């Protein structure tokens, strides 16, 4: 019966994020010499050019991590991450200007990525 | 004296600490604003004494203990932050979880 | 991937089924529903979600479903529910309650809650958010009272006065066209919403009505100006024509009538009965019986709230001091003993808990405390839980029913009573964005940030010279919403329809938002949210014992309250 | 008759060749030239020179070369020189720098500096007079920050915010047309010059541009809103069309790119790089390399200024606190160690001394101290003199070159960067009379009197109840320039050309002087007075060591600073 | 600390009482504002100590006597009123004719 | 109490002097505003004690000596001025070069 003012008494159970969406695991490496940290809601194909991964597997996806968190890649670090699907209209505008429309346009996205030197366009 | 706005405000912290210290001395368990005032004034006086930021981050956790304060007060105070003029100019001290 | 509930609540605030303690009370509120899509929660900061192309949309102009302001992850406590949502504000009004962000990439975004280039963000994760308090019993006596009110989450002051004149120190009255005009002009500099009451006294209609036409928003009948059958009658005839509310402080002395005579003069018309328990004024000893009637909108003032061991001693003397009574005048002593009654004060606690008294109010500076309406509401609810148990209506564990009953007393109900609930009084789409953020540890005690018309007006914030705003001293301070001409756009002056039609704002050069008082005469007790009970209240004229449904309503005074010495420096 | 130099300086302030110590620093400034005619010095008082028929002309009307205000015997410290002159003000602007008095009887009177019936006098003998500080990195979080700024001689605040909303607590952004309008209205009550930055984020032009048309004076790109290649690009396209400046806080996380990618997006366009050293934000670890580029206008924020023994401990924790980081999240720890770097902070001291970082700024209340921009500029210069010696450019004895280099950092250079140096930022004929008087013993620490538009706005002055104004307590206080409608004429709201052309001031009822932002897009590093150096700055990605011209730039932190515990009560 | 407006104001009463107490201790007969400050601070500290309103109404009449104050001061002070946070929330104490 | 504006302001001088005196007592050399506060409060308390203006002009030069203050502080303080209520009403005391 000690009172902590304003304390929570949370319910039992756990919260599943991004429920019902396809999940994909991919390996990613920071080929650069400075650290790269990637937020939960950036269109994954549009991350820093010097991250090497199968760029196609980043299209229409973002990290499957709690909203507002990030994945960190030290220089030279390679690790696996899990991605989830973008939702809503599944359109991306701005960021690196690789999409500017539907994420369904994989060929166009990859063409732009390749031309601009985003590593890992296969 | 050429008091600036912060010097005027911060006099009030010293005063509140003096009040709280009198309450503690007559045997009262201190409340939330009293505890904050005491620890804050301690930090500012410590800067004036020429202690380092790192010293004050450590010392600030030993100014008041849970038996000095009312139930729940330790858990109400996540940190106390204060800026003061050190020998090397104004710096911020943050004391994390000052009362266990 | 799953997150445990403790960690989820720490990051985003609580979600469905989680409970939160209100300050250091025994009261727990439970999240009833949550508008989010788990994984797509909005948040702002370095590497967070509300960034261009991500949770912030980079395409749409402001007009295109974009918000001016998003409060993320709010725990809303309101008569409408206790639930988790983002709140979206535009043009100073609440335009969406739901889920904000970017439909490009997020699921479940409410269509008019786009975070875009135009959008400011306030993080409400881990905060309780309520409507601004509506205080309908304000004496305008000392301008320093405004900050006192804001600091405890009050955003609308309805009442009267011209400063520390004896009429105003006694009564919520700004008398006559000239004093009303002067105080409307003064109001241009007060950083809070305001409505002004005229003197509800006269035996001819014109002297009363000209106050309404001059810009008053209502009337106050007060015994100190003669709460006679005639003044009651004329005031209500005016109010019925003008569509404004009348508040009453009745004839304590029973000089021209007893309670039944006042009720006969009212003749079934709608009236707001101030300090209905009666320590603050009214027919001795039985005024509180007003609260049983269907045409009465009953409020308490705060010094009797709740019943404590010091209440009587304090009031017996308070009464003596402010009425300039003498211990050596037997009439004055008998008067005080007839007016300050533990029997009715104790029953008042219970009548609140039963939903028979519908509203709280301060009585600021004229037997009431400007910054304690919200505070004492929750202290009352806590005392009632301790003494009467969880209400029968509660769904196991939580105090949600009680919390909705009590929050309604100082938010929606006074707004409905005054004819201003189209603008203020609750967190609902289409209403003015008067919002109060509270840390749960300080809930009901000291507001974190008070938003007025969509801009922060008052905040507990620290050293203005510091590197960040959190270092000491953290104190209540006026924010940019109160500065310059922004004070005009963030606050409402409520006025009668007739004064608005007659162009009073232009005549006086009023630049504040102008609110119309309406729909005051077609309401009753049944319209008081969660507090709609009508019943026959019997008050024994000999013993002052209060009975409802044949049961004596009594409870004990308490020696200690929550929301008290843990928090206050004095 | 001859006067010895000591006595001359005591009576009239110093003259040619005399030196004055800056506060308790080791820095000495030398009078380079003097506009007076010895024997005809202006002075005011009983039996003094500025009297009718004598040093005051009794013939001419105000329009006829007469001044509204003469500051007598000022020691001017400015990018244009360090020299002795009278300063003449008329219609709120500096109209003459030279020699004031009466051509009837005095030799050498500047023709438009007649002291006449219309002329007020401020005695500046023994004072140092500078331009008001131009702070271009202001978060509008707490209105109490304005007096803090005035007290340390700042007269213009450029930045953004809506009060203590999370967006504003992180970023210098007032987002969207509505928030911009609201803050323009708030600005009517702030006794300081102001310009407001919109959100430099979006992937379409219209959402960004509508902020400029609404009255923003510039844009801020901030990583917390997504400092992506797209947002950078669109903001600069808008700025190039609108002729306003863009400030940037780049992508620390290197999420969408490294420094080179941000530079590619900028594509040679002009940009103001905030807190270029990077503890305050930006591409880790090499952001400071921005300061080598010809299209970059680089500023520091003040908490790293200068490098001291407590700086790192303080910042590592400051960062942790304000970003809500956890010691038990390895990413957050690695993030802090990548962002707070003694190697780059030490190099920042040197880069200032070399003229490679051109500007200072506060970062008020969002990792920066509102009242310490001027203070820390001089503490930096003093540390550099102690550690690096007199600069090679100095003419024996004095620190004039260093003093002009450093005063430029907080006066003229930020004004040029923002497109407002036609109005403010230096003591020159034709510019607004924003002037700060300092006693040399308090120079850079506490301003004596702050003149805004030719009227004193803030002063260190004593007991208002006393026989004279000097008795205790002497404290900073708002003066008549801040009262009533005079606040409108003594301060400038800076706005975009498009908003001015579209009549925004009239639409919003703005009564302040309206300043036009212009000539922001056609400038570069070469235009930064005394701080125009371009070079290749190499930052080692492993060790964070900074090299210029193949030399490692390093220096030691100091345990003590001047302008510190001798002066401050806390 | 989260100081509200009244907490800030009431710090000044404590300060004025401390000033007055120093004056009394060096042998001065106290004046009107000094006497009011001492009695007011006594009431507020008493509330903080957990005394009742009724206790403070009684005790407040014994804090200063006529020999502690200047001529006429007892007759100038008809009553002293103060509000403070008791264990049961804010209450008003009125001390009638505190100095006989 | 009926505090007027000057009474409120001047409470702050007393407070700052009390702060400074605590700093001096723990062995610190006093700075510019500390020294000014101590001497100013001394003057005002002296008026309250009923000393003459002439007495205070003399005594004010002996409150602090150069060894009590930091380097340069004596030369920073050309004079200290204070007004207070003497037995014969408000008067101005100016202490010239208070610290040699
Ligand atoms: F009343
Ligand atoms: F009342
Ligand atoms: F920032
Ligand atoms: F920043
Ligand atoms: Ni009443
Ligand atoms: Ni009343
Ligand atoms: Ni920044
Ligand atoms: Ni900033």
């Amino acid at each position: 019966n000690y009172i902590v003012p304003g304390e929570y008494r949370v319910a039992e159970g756990e919260i599943e994020i991004n429920a019902g969406r396809e999940k994909t695991t991919i390996r990613v490496s920071n080929t650069g010499d400075r650290p790269i940290q990637v937020g939960s809601h950036i269109h994954f194909v549009e991350v820093n050019k010097e991250l090497l991964f199968d760029r196609a597997e980043g299209i229409g996806r973002r990290l499957n991590i709690p909203s507002g968190t990030a994945a960190r890649f030290e220089p030279g670090e390679e690790m696996e991450v899990e991605l989830t699907e973008l939702g809503g209209n599944r359109e991306v505008f701005g960021i690196s200007d690789l999409t500017n429309g539907s994420v369904d346009n994989k060929e166009l996205i990859l063409q732009r990525a390749k031309e601009l030197g985003y590593k890992g366009v296969e | 004296m050429h008091l600036n706005p912060a010097e005027k405000e911060k006099l009030q912290i010293f005063l509140a600490s003096e009040l709280l210290l009198r309450r503690k001395a007559r045997g009262l368990k201190l409340n939330y604003p009293e505890a904050v005032a005491i620890i804050t004034s301690f930090i500012m006086e410590g800067a004036r004494d020429g202690k380092t930021v790192a010293m004050l981050m450590e010392e600030g956790k030993h100014v008041l203990t849970r038996d000095d304060v009312m139930e729940g007060v330790p858990e109400m105070i996540d940190d106390i932050q204060a800026e003061a003029t050190f020998p090397d100019g104004t710096k911020l001290v943050t004391v994390h979880n000052p009362i266990s | 991937m799953k997150i445990n509930r403790q960690q989820y609540a720490e990051s985003y605030g609580p979600t469905v089924g989680d409970e939160v303690r209100l300050a250091d009370t025994d009261l727990w509120i439970e999240v009833e529903k949550d508008y989010t899509t788990y994984g797509d929660e909005v948040n702002f900061g370095g590497g967070k979600v509300l960034r261009e192309g991500m949770g912030e949309n980079g395409t749409y102009t402001r007009t295109e479903n974009v918000l001016d302001l998003l409060l993320t992850n709010a725990l809303i406590l309101d008569y409408t529910g206790i639930y988790k949502a983002d709140i979206g504000v535009k043009d100073g009004y609440i335009v969406g309650i739901g889920k904000g962000g970017n439909p490009d990439i997020m699921d479940g975004v409410t269509p008019n809650m786009i975070v875009g280039t135009a959008t400011e963000v306030i993080a409400a994760e881990g905060k309780i958010v309520t409507a601004g308090g509506i205080d309908t019993h304000v004496h305008f006596i000392n301008p320093d009272q405004v900050d006192v009110a804001l600091a405890n989450g009050i955003t609308t002051l309805f009442g009267g006065g011209t400063g520390p004149a004896e009429g105003s120190k006694a009564t919520t009255v700004t008398p006559g066209p000239w004093n009303i005009e002067k105080m409307l002009k003064s109001t241009e500099g007060l950083p809070i919403n305001v409505g002004i009451l005229g003197k509800g006294h006269g035996s001819s209609i014109a002297p009363i009505m000209e106050q309404i036409d001059a810009g008053a928003a209502g009337l106050k009948i007060h015994e100190d100006w003669g709460a006679t059958p005639a003044s009651i009658d004329r005031s209500l005839t005016v109010a019925d024509e003008a569509d404004v509310q009348v508040a009453i402080h009745s004839d304590t002395l029973n000089e021209a009538g007893f309670l039944e005579d006042t009720l006969r003069a009212i003749n079934g018309r709608v009236i707001h009965s101030f300090h209905v328990e009666g320590a603050g004024g009214g027919h001795a000893p039985d005024i509180m019986a007003m609260a049983g009637h269907p045409n009465v909108l009953p409020s308490s003032t705060n010094p009797t709230r709740p019943f404590t061991v010091n209440t009587i001693d304090e009031h017996l003397d308070m009464l003596m001091v402010c009425h300039h009574l003498k211990q050596n005048i037997p009439e004055d002593v008998a008067f005080a003993d007839s007016r300050i009654r533990p029997e009715t004060i104790a029953a008042e606690d219970i009548l609140h808990d039963l939903g028979i008294i519908s509203m709280m109010s301060t009585d600021a500076l004229a037997m009431g405390r400007a910054g304690e309406m919200v505070l004492r509401t929750w202290q009352t609810a806590d005392k009632m839980k301790k003494q009467r148990g969880p209400l029968a209506e509660e769904k196991n564990g939580s105090d949600n029913f009680r919390l909705k009953r009590y929050v309604s007393k100082y938010t929606i109900n006074p707004a409905i009573a005054q004819g201003i609930a189209h603008e203020v009084g609750s967190i609902e789409e289409g209403k003015f964005a008067d919002l109060v953020l509270w840390e749960p540890k300080f809930f009901g005690v000291k507001a974190d940030r008070v938003i007025k018309g969509g801009i922060i007006a008052y905040a507990q914030i620290g050293d203005p010279s510091a590197s960040i705003p959190t270092p000491q001293p953290v104190m209540g301070r006026r924010m940019y919403g109160t500065v310059g001409d922004l004070i005009h756009d963030t606050n409402i002056t409520f006025m009668s329809k007739s004064s608005i039609q007659q162009g009073v704002p232009a005549k006086l050069g009023l630049k504040r938002r102008i609110g119309t008082v309406k729909n005051c005469r077609n309401i009753g007790k049944k319209d008081m949210k969660w507090n709609d009970v009508t019943t026959d209240i019997d008050i024994n004229p000999e013993t002052y014992e209060v009975k409802v449904d044949g049961e004596v309503l009594t409870c004990e005074p308490v020696k200690e309250l929550p929301m008290a010495q843990r928090y206050f420096l004095f």
